[PDB]
């Protein structure tokens, strides 16, 4: 998208949502990652509505491939297509990795900014891990783990503990704990304590912060309720 | 077990 | 697809519909015609159902983009945006509509492949028609017309009245003059009498066809209902 | 004014 304006790329990306076309917002918020400027909070959320859109249908889609495949495990081409799938899937997580890498992460000096590029890191190489098997499974969980890790280090020191940003990341690294490590005592831990820790700050909110903050509590409740 | 939806902007 | 299989088009044809993949689901069904034998009912359905899908997302979109670009009309991004999902849109109809001409139309026979191809070449034709501007629309609307009445011609002589592809046949046909043509009165007329002729001819079905049958005039009641 | 929805097997 080298030609096209950062700002035509950024308002195209917010009619492609309104279109539900979320392929083209995708290519047009990596288009806008690649003009080389950092990204404000709203073009940030652009971008993770975008690849989450993407991926979240290739995801949706490997869940039932993969289901037909191991029941006709109980010719080739269920296997052959759930693999292409899984390579279409595998790209598109590769691309929001490297658009993190090169360069998002390493511009990114507030902590809201910075925070906000790792727990992308940490989900995309969670997408990657629902997907891989054997030992190259143990090194791509270990870097969803590492990026989600610092993301809460950073978070912990420099957010409150009702932050909407905050509270997703550890949503999220919880739902890594239970249905990636293996660790459910420890996806029921952090969910509790991120719960508890917030509820305690609500306090010092406005209506509308109050709002968001709680919205994303009811999902660790709700987790913490399927969990226990 | 759901992660954050984050498919709206 | 040339290097694969018919019988594995068809098959990832079906995987990709349940994968909710409509756009592979279509390029499976691209293959498998261009293969160049006929189709049998099962598979016309595919190839319908995939395309039906593609196109219908795509006109979702370009009437969202369209409705964002006249209240603006009450910089160039949003025309150049609609223009884009347009483009793509009649490439669609054009991919159909050649995969008909080549040569689907002309090997169909029999009466229900024959009216099946005719019926999506004059749906193919309004799509096209609800985004053409001008006497390019005149010509455009002719054709949908053209091929929707050559489609009448063959299922008023061949099939029953209750067959569910002469009732969709002219379901679609009504949308065609109340939307497209400008003839309200045509399309209540059509509708009104597919309906009385279908009721009439109920009293021969199974259980089964009878079902099949009512689920399609109650689409034809939904119009009236709307239209008068 | 609804066509035949069309979309699913
Ligand atoms: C991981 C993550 C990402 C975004 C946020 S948010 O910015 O506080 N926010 C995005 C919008 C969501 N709304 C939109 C419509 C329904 C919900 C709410 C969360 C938090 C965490
Ligand atoms: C234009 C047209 C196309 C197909 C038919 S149909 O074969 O009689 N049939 C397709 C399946 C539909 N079901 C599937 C699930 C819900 C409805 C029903 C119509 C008729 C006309
Ligand atoms: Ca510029
Ligand atoms: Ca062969
Ligand atoms: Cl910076
Ligand atoms: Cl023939």
């Amino acid at each position: 998208m080298g030609s096209m304006e950062r700002a035509s790329l950024i308002q195209k990306a917010k009619l492609a949502e309104q279109a539900e076309r979320y392929e083209d917002m995708a290519a047009f918020m990596k288009g806008a990652v690649e003009k080389g400027e950092e990204l404000s909070c709203e073009e940030r959320n652009l971008l993770s509505v975008a690849y989450k859109n993407v991926v979240g249908g290739q995801r949706a889609a490997w869940r039932v491939l993969s289901s037909i495949e191991q029941k006709s495990n109980e010719g080739p081409e269920v296997r052959e297509y759930r693999e292409k799938v899984e390579t279409e899937l595998q790209g598109v997580c590769d691309t929001v990795l490297g658009l993190l890498d090169s360069h998002l992460i390493k511009e990114a000096g507030d902590a809201e900014s910075r925070v906000f590029y790792l727990k992308m890191k940490g989900d995309y190489y969670r997408y990657l891990a629902e997907v891989a098997t054997g030992d190259d499974k143990k090194r791509i969980i270990d870097s969803a783990r590492s990026a989600y890790q610092e993301a809460m280090d950073i978070s912990k020191k420099e957010m409150p503990p009702t932050n909407p940003i905050r509270l997703g990341l550890a949503l999220n690294f919880s739902v890594f704990h239970y249905e990636i490590a293996n660790s459910p005592e420890e996806a029921i831990s952090l969910a509790k304590t991120t719960f508890d820790e917030a509820m305690a700050d609500l306090h010092t909110l406005s209506e509308d912060s109050y709002k968001d903050s709680t919205l994303i509590m009811q999902l660790l409740r709700d987790n913490l309720t399927l969990w226990t | 077990a759901g992660s954050i939806p984050g498919r709206r902007s």
